[PDB]
RNA sequence: ACGGGCGAGAGACCGAUAGCGAACAAGUACCGCGAGGGAAAGAUGAAAAGGACUUUGAAAAGAGAGUCAAAGAGUGCUUGAAAUUGUCGGGAGGGAAGCGGAUGGGGGCCGGCGAUGCGCCCCGGUCGGAUGUGGAACGGUGACGAGCCGGUCCGCCGAUCG
RNA sequence: CCCGUCUUGAAACACGGACCAAGGAGUCUGACAUGUGUGCGAGUCAACGGGCGAGUAAACCCGUAAGGCGUAAGGAAGCUG
RNA sequence: GAUGAGUAGGAGGGCGCGGCGGUCGCUGCAAAACCUUGGGCGCGAGCCUGGGCGGAGCGGCCGUCGGUGCAGAUCUUGGU
């Protein structure tokens, strides 16, 4: 049950604020699950995701695909992988976003500040 | 505009005479004690150990809600408990989108 | 369900029919307008069928 | 006076209940009285 | 209770119970208490006797703090004694139980009804009537003015 | 199942008693209503015009509200409402409420044959 | 045709039932229904008439009132479909027996520490099934505020109907129509 | 019925958890009962499950023709969990009957609903044979 | 105290003719010389995967074909009532039609529309069989004691029935 | 004989009504009154306010010589009761 | 056993709509809504149900509440 005054329950508000979220908010809200060998070895539940990271998407139609993401589209908040795609009538080929809740990352691409935060989501569950 | 408009002076609430609430809440504690008034009023207690159900002191320091889980399961409230959980349902109608889901 | 304390303070919060309850000034207990409700045992009972 | 049994728990050492039926547990219950308290104090919200 | 309102009942009846030929109209006798003179003169006359006219004096910046004056019967005045007190003024006839009716709020004393047999009693307050302490010189007790 | 009732079911009348004027006007719809008009020769109840319902036609209180088939209806919305009628098979049909899917419908028909509890719409969504 | 009056049928209309929903109230009136068809008693059938009635029919009597119709009868037990009040102007309280549907605390207090006994109608029925032995009395129905107001208008002569005022004073309907001085009086 | 059943019938008369009521309050209402106790299902004073202190309980068992013959325990009406006298009758109709009388009737438990209980046993044993062997009749014979 | 300003939390309130006039580039389009007046207008799909290509046509488009779970979802795209209209099929019609009651012709629909069981015997197959003797738990009454009475289940000797 | 309406009297040469969908009219509040249900009873009313409390607009508790109504009326009034 | 007319008007018992406190349920093995010379119940308000369509919710019962029931108003808006 909620308790901090600061913070509504109201449905409105809430769909509000997810639809009206900029682009910094919408990539904390576009998080996904760390793999079981990742968590393990980070102590580290989830993160957002990124460009260059590898993702194995776990539910939908592509529940067995894997690949390296190739886009994060904030805006439609969908993601798109290296070689899930489809064919148009045309015959050309287009991406299909697959949300990101729904993939799991398999490898993350390491730097200085993705480093500095899986220290400090690691610290915390100690 | 409608006809009689609404207005916020509407008599919205009550003034019930002390005497009458705690004969009300007098005749709901009695009644709980019946058995076969508790289940007719939907209450699964074919496991209670005995009505009225009273439990030792001991309750009261319980920190952990699987704690809490065990205690119920102990005195036989426990199947009430899971009937609640297994009820839970989206509200049917306009209520739904009005912070009563 | 109750602990054990709560049952035991029932009877100083809410009194009896004889004596008052200290947690309600001047509170009593209402009595029914029927001593016995056991309706059996009235309509069969000697005197009755008598 | 009737005698009611106190459940004991598993961790709890003493099995002593025995507590007095209170007499509020043999006041009448009138459905009538219930239902329009119950009605009236529930618009106070 | 909207639902028990006879206009639901009235619901497809036309006229909602007004008649067809008089009908319900917005102020067909004039507003409050118009015409009280006029065209309402009977109803006021025979269910409001002297309404119209002015009788008395007047009296300006009045305050009912200085006209201020309960009075207790004789016939209650027992009822005041504690039950301990009571019991002591039975048991004992050398002595009267003393009553300050002034302490629980009672100025002056009437002669109403009649008081326990046989038992004296000293009454103190504001003012009496003739009648009360006749009752009470008979009873055997006393009264004692105060303010 | 032999049904208990013996007294065979009179009708007083099996027409529908239609609002005047309903096959006039589009807009006034058949359900009936009793005319309040001054003038009205339905509700003077002039001969050759609508007639309108009165208690008269009330039917015999034993056979009332009884089915061509001799029972009675009641509505089961699953298995477990058909067991109240185990003891009144000769007095009560039971009818399957028109949301109960085809899976619970299997069902509620195999329980009242074992029952044997006659159901009226006992071959709907098969 | 036949020329009867609403077809033969009555215009009266009597309580048949009480408008309670007391369910104590319904076993009692259960019992006495039971009570009137099984034995045919008059007491049984006037317990049973008053047991529908509403509140303003079955007004409360005091206790030195009740006190006074038992002078002299004190063995029998007195019954009283209604309540029974407490009063103050009652110093002498004897041992009696009384039946009623509800006792105040005072006058219950009262009544058990004079050595009487409060009695439901339940155990008036287990003592006396046919009345036998028996005070039946009525609390004073027309002593009421209500009824001051019913009667004759209090405009027309010989009334002494209370009229509707908002307040009591000389500037409160006392001029025209009350004094020779004014008009007419009454 | 830790209170008399006559009290606990004038409160759950008027409505219960287990009371089944269709097609409105007019002259088609049909009302029936639920609980487990009431050998008719019916919602009245004599069948209630729930104001009544002395009830009987017969349904079948979950296999092998067992039939759950229990009787509500007259002093111990304020422990639900050992409530119930509960027997298990495995043999044939006719001893099954036999016990059924002698615990409704013979004891002067419950006489008045002797042959409500007789006939549940009845339905209930026919409902077990026809669940072992399936429907081998119509039963519209007369 | 607080229908303005900035920032929050709630509701037995309304749900696109409702709710502020305004859920939308609304005090907008538009009207008036002017003061002022003042609308209508929300919904593809999970994802555009928004219909390649063939053929007829001047073209809009049609006929095929393709996408999708679905086009019976094809960008004013969830669903799609009535008034009103076209087509096919049945029927009727000497200056209205419609309607109440009773039959009939034709059509449409209905198998709880309408049963085949029951009793007594013979043969065969399965399952159990005392008022006897022990065990397990338990009940009615009594006083949630004694005593009396009693059913369910399990194992045995007889009985040889159901 | 076409409904609705006003009317002594409507099928009217009396008025409204071409047709369909949606919307559409005895409500809320204050003062009284009878009736009925409920609580208490010579009393009754804690919600002005205070203590708290579902971390809480609820529920619960609190009347010191508080206050309102009732418990005494009649007089213009002094005043008596 | 007797009896049955009803405008204005009064009252009783019921039907129907949308919420709230409870309770019992249904639903992608297809909810609401809508459609139908399918069928049935009730004197009636209405109700239950077959079939279709639709593609995401809905209902029964006990209390309680309300911006709760249309043929008319040269009624309003839209459509024809
Ligand atoms: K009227
Ligand atoms: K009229
Ligand atoms: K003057
Ligand atoms: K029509
Ligand atoms: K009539
Ligand atoms: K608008
Ligand atoms: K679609
Ligand atoms: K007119
Ligand atoms: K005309
Ligand atoms: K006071
Ligand atoms: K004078
Ligand atoms: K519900
Ligand atoms: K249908
Ligand atoms: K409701
Ligand atoms: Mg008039
Ligand atoms: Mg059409
Ligand atoms: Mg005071
Ligand atoms: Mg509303």
């Amino acid at each position: 049950m909620k308790y901090n005054p600061r913070v509504s329950s109201s449905r409105r508000k809430s769909r509000k604020a997810h639809f009206t979220a900029p682009s910094s908010v919408r990539r904390v809200l576009m998080s996904a699950p760390l793999s079981s060998d990742l968590r393990t070895k980070y102590n580290v539940r989830s993160m957002p995701v990124r460009k260059d990271d590898e993702v194995q998407v776990v539910r939908g139609t592509y529940k067995g695909r894997e690949g390296k993401v190739v886009q994060v589209y904030r805006k439609k908040w969908v993601i798109h992988i290296e070689r899930i795609t489809r064919e148009k009538v045309n015959g050309s080929t287009v991406n299909v976003g697959i949300h990101p809740s729904k993939v799991v990352v398999t490898k993350l691409r390491l730097d200085k500040d993705r480093k500095s935060l899986l220290d400090r989501k690691a610290k915390g569950r100690a | 505009r409608m006809f009689a408009p609404t207005k916020i002076w509407r008599r919205w609430h009550r003034k019930i005479p002390v005497n009458q609430k705690r004969y009300a809440v007098a005749s709901a504690i009695a009644a709980s004690a019946v058995p076969s008034l508790v289940l007719a009023r939907g209450h699964r207690i074919e496991s209670v150990p005995e009505l009225p159900l009273v439990v030792s002191d001991s309750v009261e320091s319980i920190e952990k809600t699987s704690n809490a889980i065990k205690a119920l399961k102990q005195i036989g409230a426990y199947p009430d408990a899971e009937k609640a959980k297994d009820s839970h349902a989206i509200r049917p109608g306009k209520g739904k989108m009005r912070n009563r889901r | 369900v109750w602990t054990k304390s709560a049952y035991e303070k029932l009877d100083g919060i809410y009194g009896s029919f004889d004596k008052a309850s200290e947690k309600k000034k001047g509170y009593v207990l209402p009595r029914p307008k029927m001593a016995n409700a056991d309706l059996a045992r009235i309509i069969n009972s000697d005197e009755v069928q008598s | 006076i009737p005698t009611t049994t106190v459940q004991s728990f598993e961790n709890d050492m003493a099995t002593d209940g025995a507590v007095p039926l209170p007499a509020v547990m043999k006041a009448p219950i009138r459905p009538d009285v219930v239902t329009y308290v119950h009605s009236n104090i529930s618009k106070n919200a | 209770t909207t639902r028990f309102k006879k206009n639901r009942k009235k619901r497809g009846h036309v006229s909602a119970g007004h008649g067809r030929v008089g009908k319900h109209r917005k102020h067909p006798g004039g507003r409050g208490n118009a015409g009280g003179m006029h065209h309402h003169r009977i109803l006021f006359d025979k269910y409001h006797p002297g309404y119209f006219g002015k009788v008395g004096m007047r009296y300006f910046h009045k305050l009912r703090n200085k006209f201020h004056c309960p009075t207790i019967n004789i016939d209650n005045l027992w009822s005041l004694v504690p039950q301990e007190v009571k019991d002591k003024a039975k048991s004992s006839n050398a002595t009267a139980p003393f009553i300050d009716v002034t302490q629980y709020g009672y100025f002056k004393v009437l002669g109403k009804g009649v008081l326990p047999q046989n038992q004296a009693v000293v009454v103190k307050a504001k003012l009496i009537s003739k009648n009360a302490e006749k009752k009470i010189k008979e009873a055997g007790g006393a009264v004692v003015l105060t303010a | 199942a032999v049904p208990l009732l013996t007294k065979k079911v009179v009708k007083k009348r099996v027409k529908r008693f239609i609002r005047p004027q309903s096959d006039r006007r589009i807009t006034v719809k058949e359900s009936w209503r009793r005319p309040k008009g001054i003038d009205s020769r339905v509700r003077r109840k002039f001969k050759g015009c609508v007639l309108m319902p009165n208690i008269g036609y009330g039917s015999d209180k034993k056979t009332r509200h009884y089915l061509p088939n001799g029972f009675k209806k009641f509505v089961v919305h699953n298995a477990s409402e058909l067991e109240v009628l185990m003891m009144h098979n000769r007095t009560y049909c039971a009818e399957i409420a028109h949301n109960v899917s085809t899976r619970k419908r299997k069902e509620i028909v195999e329980r009242a044959a074992q029952l044997d509890v006659v159901i009226t719409n006992k071959l709907a969504r098969l | 045709g036949i020329d009867l009056k609403a077809g033969g049928k009555s215009k009266k209309t009597k309580r048949t039932a009480p408008k309670s929903d007391d369910v104590y109230l319904k076993l009692l009136v259960k019992l006495y229904r039971f009570l009137v068809r099984r034995t045919g008693s008059k007491f049984n059938a006037v317990i049973l008439k008053r047991l529908f009635m509403s509140k303003i029919n079955k007004p409360p009597l005091s206790l030195s009132r009740l006190i006074s119709y038992a002078k002299g009868k004190e063995d029998k037990v007195v019954v009283i479909v209604g309540t029974i009040t407490d009063d103050v102007r009652a110093y002498e309280v004897p041992a009696l027996k009384v039946c009623a549907l509800r006792f105040t605390k005072t006058a219950r207090a009262r009544i058990e520490k004079a050595g009487g006994e409060c009695l439901t109608f339940d155990q008036l029925a287990l003592r006396a099934p046919l009345g036998q032995n028996t005070l039946l009395l009525r609390g004073p129905k027309n002593a009421r505020e209500a009824v001051k107001h019913f009667g004759p208008a209090p405009g027309v002569p010989h009334s002494h109907t209370k009229p509707f005022v908002r307040s009591k004073g000389r500037k409160f309907e006392r001029a025209r129509g009350r004094r020779n001085s004014r008009g007419y009086k009454a | 019925t830790t209170v008399p059943g006559q009290l606990v019938w004038e409160i759950v008369k008027k409505n219960n958890s287990f009371l089944v009521k269709e097609f409105g309050n007019g002259t088609a209402g049909v009302v029936f009962s639920k609980e487990p106790n009431n050998l008719y299902n019916l919602h009245s004073y004599k069948h209630s499950g729930l104001a009544n202190k002395k009830t009987v309980t017969i349904q079948a068992e979950g296999k092998d023709k067992s039939v759950l013959l229990a009787t509500s325990k007259t002093k111990k009406q304020n422990k639900p969990s050992t409530l119930l006298n509960k027997s298990v009758m495995k043999k044939e109709f006719r001893r099954m009957s036999k016990a059924v009388t002698n615990q409704v009737a013979d004891n002067y438990y419950r006489p008045d609903l002797k042959k409500a209980a007789l006939a549940r046993l009845s339905a209930v044993n026919r409902s077990l044979k026809v669940a072992k062997s399936g429907v081998k009749k119509k039963n519209r014979q007369a």
